[PDB]
Formats: C-alpha cells, structure tokens, sequence
C-alpha cells in the first residue's frame, strides 16, 4: 500500500527467478489489466532476461 | 471523402484462427463466461467489429 508519487516512481528490477503469471490475470482485484505487444496468456510460455 | 465513418469495419477478435477460404459472419459479442475472462461472466465484453 506504500506507493511513491508519479514523479518519484520507484523501479523494481526482477530477474533470475521463476515468474508466476497465472495469479496476475486470475485476480479480480485489478480493475484495469492490459498488456501491450504480448498476450498475457502467452507470457507463461516465454522467457526473457 | 464521405461521411460514412461507420461503414468500413474490421475485427480484433482472437482465438479464431481461420483456414484458407472460409467465412465467419457470426457477429457475437465476446462473453466467454468461463475462467479465461477474469473469472466473471458478462464482463470483458469485446465487440467483434
């Protein structure tokens, strides 16, 4: 719940771990959930740096 | 140069891969009513056109 201001947005770097995207699109607590470029379903079948 | 701004239509629908030389004139609003629609039926109403 402690989020910084828009001008002072904080950046979190995540890597070298297994990412679980199933919870992301299966939670109704997010009113807006939109992905640009890559479909959210395919994100569970792709790996990045 | 015509006022018919709502006479030319295109589709953004997905999960509807179409084989060579077939037509799908079925105009239905997208309501999965299952898990892959944020888990709620009636939402994610994606207009096909």
């Amino acid at each position: 719940t402690r989020f910084a201001s828009v001008y002072a947005w904080n950046r979190k770097r995540i890597s070298n771990c297994v990412a679980d995207y199933s919870v992301l699109y299966n939670s109704a607590s997010f009113s807006t959930f939109k992905c640009y470029g890559v479909s959210p379903t395919k994100l569970n079948d792709l790996c990045f740096t | 140069k015509v006022g018919g701004n709502y006479n030319y239509l295109y589709r953004l629908f997905r999960k509807s891969n179409l084989k060579p030389f077939e037509r799908d004139i079925s105009t239905e609003i997208y309501q999965a009513g299952s898990t892959p629609c944020n888990g709620v039926e009636g939402f994610n109403c994606y207009f096909p056109l």
